[PDB]
């Protein structure tokens, strides 16, 4: 859910 | 020369 | 003088996201950490799962095991990080004083403290026995993508995406040295080798570099792979040649000859990002992981 989130899989 | 040793010395 | 990695086992679980994976100092365990918020255990040499361990509130960006293959470091978007007893699963501390996303942590080899990094853009020194924060160091002007610790634990180098890597005396906190090149892009990753006298960073310009650490000037340069919006792990292969490892944003794993710069293998199977790798302890064993479209972990194997 919105919860399932990490900086290191998101691109900057 | 250009070689380089990264885990001994 | 070239390796032959080749796919030996395929390993599924993670819902979302792999962001890491890291082999046990003991040679028998893989860790991975994900977006789902979960760490996963693994069979070094088989793959086979293991367990999971859960509690983070939000998803896991690293994960670092203790010398002795104990315990684990998480790092986690909710601010914290947690340590973790693998044979029981009890979360032993969360660690809390960040106040962003913890991107990245180590232990010392000594393993009595944490060194983490956030997009706080700060680097913060924890014991590991009580769980409180020793030193916050304003080390960077942007967020913190990695963080490591020397040989004999007497130095930590931390990089940023304000295109610094910062070398810092773990005793006093000081900043002892600042890297800069001719021109400085986001740093996305950085090491010390094993012996501490080399640092391998990694730029979000397609570009891993091998630096001198007590020159302070860039040695040697690897190139070829794509690597321009993701903090990808880098990785020295010493166990049979000498190779820098790393993944892609192309979905391959790269194999650099360390001292040509030539690439020398790259490794297809996945089908996203390859976010992270790591190299085996004592054997010539490969392990990568991808993100959100894939989400699979896959352990390579060669014969040098």
């Amino acid at each position: 859910d919105g919860t399932c989130v990490a900086a290191r899989t998101r691109p900057v | 020369s250009d070689d380089l040793d990264v885990v001994g010395d | 003088v070239k390796p032959n990695y080749a796919l030996k086992f395929t390993l599924a679980g993670h819902t979302k996201a792999v962001s890491s994976v890291k082999f046990s100092p003991n040679g028998e365990w893989l860790a991975s950490s994900s977006a789902d918020k979960l760490i996963k255990i693994w069979g070094a040499y088989d793959g086979k799962f293991e367990k999971t361990i859960s509690g983070h509130k939000l998803g896991i960006s690293d994960v670092a095991w203790s010398s002795d293959s104990n315990l684990l470091v998480s790092a986690s978007d909710d601010k914290t990080l947690k340590i973790w007893d693998v044979s029981s699963g009890k979360c032993l501390k969360t660690l809390k004083g960040h106040s962003n996303y913890v991107f990245c942590c180590n232990f010392n080899p000594q393993s009595n403290l944490i060194v983490s990094g956030s997009f706080d853009e700060s680097v913060r020194i924890w014991d590991v026995k009580t769980g409180k924060c020793l030193k916050t160091l304003p080390a960077h002007s942007d967020p913190v993508s990695a963080v490591h610790f020397n040989r004999d634990g007497s130095l930590i180098v931390s990089s940023s995406y304000d295109g610094l890597c910062r070398i810092w005396d773990t005793a006093s906190g000081q900043c002892l040295k600042t890297l800069i090149d001719d021109d400085n892009p986001p740093v996305s990753f950085v090491k010390f080798s094993p012996n501490g006298k080399y640092i391998l960073a990694a730029t979000l310009d397609n570009t891993l570099k091998l630096w001198d650490y007590s020159k302070g000037k860039c040695l040697k340069t690897y190139t070829g792979h794509k690597n321009e919006k993701y903090c990808i792990f880098a990785n020295f292969s010493v166990t049979g040649g000498k190779w820098i490892v790393s993944g892609s944003e192309d979905n391959l794993v790269y194999i650099w000859n360390l001292q040509t710069k030539e690439i020398v293998q790259k490794l297809q199977g996945h089908t996203d990002v390859v976010i992270s790798t790591a190299c085996h302890p004592t054997e010539n064993i490969i392990a990568s992981a991808a993100l959100e479209n894939d989400k699979t972990i896959k352990l390579w194997k060669s014969d040098c």
